[PDB]
């Protein structure tokens, strides 16, 4: 069970954390990504979410940085969809994290959590 | 980008009934949040009318609940206001907008129409 | 039915300073108060949601707070086109509902 206090992590950052030997994702999303991020149609999507199915409070991004394809962990702030992309087969994920090109065929997993103030508690 | 195009009649006679058409291009009203209609009283007074899902549940403010009908056709991808037996009361811009819906943050209108102004005269006009 | 009142009705300000418009509701309302900003010209567009949470594409020079039942909406300067109508909702329950209005108008 891992505590993370938000209100260390800055505006536009990205911020991994271990979780159960698993790599945690956690962006402070910015105003225009949110925005990016609730304006894609479910048509173009492998795997239909919407960004609020996804996310508890739009300015917090938490995920399991485990690629669906394979396995492999992201790397932020790359990729054609501004968001990660996985080195090893090509998998691009969006700024909701939405597996959006590549042999992936999920969306990068959500975690359980709870807010408590300035700090988040995963698990 | 999400764009809402409004259209319809921009003048009706009392006792009959207001139908406003909302266009979405760039988004499909299926695909997620909420889909709703608001009026703008030249007394600087905003009304929130209604709503429907994307799933197609309504839900009307108690005010007009009663007379308004608010249905959809996913095919064009546009939704529609049908206000009954209309009045003098009913003389407003009437505006379609998209609230978003986050379980921490609540509702918020992202995206809002043109701005249809309607009158309630008993004036001709030709269709 | 809650109702808001948005005090001050209609005040104006120079070419450039600071300004503070509220919003005060009948009921409790825990945080969930939006702020619509309406153009001279018609066009309505989002400001702030959750009473501090700008959207995107407004500046820095906007800002938001207030807990319970009091609200508020700062500007730093009103350079240039800070000129319109601003509006306030709320939506703990249905329905929602607005505020009277605050026109922002230039001496
Ligand atoms: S593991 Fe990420 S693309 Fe194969």
């Amino acid at each position: 069970k891992v505590e993370v206090n938000l209100a260390a992590i800055p505006l536009g950052k990205n911020v991994v954390v271990k979780w159960q030997g698993k790599p945690v994702f956690i962006r402070h999303r910015t105003p225009h990504e949110i925005q990016e991020a609730n304006s894609v149609d479910m048509s173009a999507l492998k795997d239909p979410q919407t960004d609020a199915d996804r996310v508890k409070d739009p300015q917090w991004l938490i995920m399991l940085g485990i690629c669906t394809h394979l396995g492999c962990v992201p790397i932020g702030e790359a990729g054609d969809f501004g968001g990660w992309f996985c080195p090893c087969h090509g998998s691009h994920y969006d700024i909701s994290g939405r597996i959006r090109k590549g042999p992936a065929p999920l969306n990068l997993e959500i975690p359980a959590y709870e807010f408590d103030g300035d700090k988040v508690i995963v698990g | 980008e999400v764009k809402l195009q409004e259209s319809g009649a921009g003048l009706v006679q009392p006792s009959q009934s207001l139908s406003l058409t909302c266009s979405v291009t760039g988004y499909s009203i299926t695909s997620g949040y909420y889909w709703n209609w608001i009026r703008l009283f030249p007394g600087n007074k905003l009304e929130w009318v209604g709503y429907i899902s994307n799933v197609g549940d309504n839900n009307y403010n108690p005010s007009l609940k009663d007379r308004l009908s608010i249905t959809r056709d996913t095919s064009k991808n546009q939704f529609f206001l049908k206000l009954n037996s209309v009045t003098t009361e009913d003389t407003a811009t009437y505006y379609c907008a998209r609230s978003e819906y986050y379980s921490v943050t609540g509702y918020a209108m992202d995206y809002w129409g043109q701005g249809t102004t309607v009158t309630v005269s008993s004036a001709w006009r030709h269709p | 039915d809650i109702e808001l009142t948005q005090t001050p009705v209609s005040l104006a300000a120079s070419l450039g300073d600071r300004v503070t418009i509220s919003c005060r509701a009948s009921q409790d309302i825990n945080n969930f108060l939006n702020w619509y900003q309406q153009k001279p010209d018609g066009t309505i567009k989002l400001l702030i949601y959750y009473t501090s949470r700008l959207h995107a594409g407004v500046p820095s020079r906007f800002s938001g707070s207030g807990s319970g039942t009091d609200y508020s909406l700062t500007i730093s300067n009103l350079e240039p086109e800070d000129i319109a109508t601003y509006f306030c909702q709320h939506h703990i329950k249905f329905p929602w509902t607005f505020g009277a209005g605050t026109k922002l108008e230039i001496k």
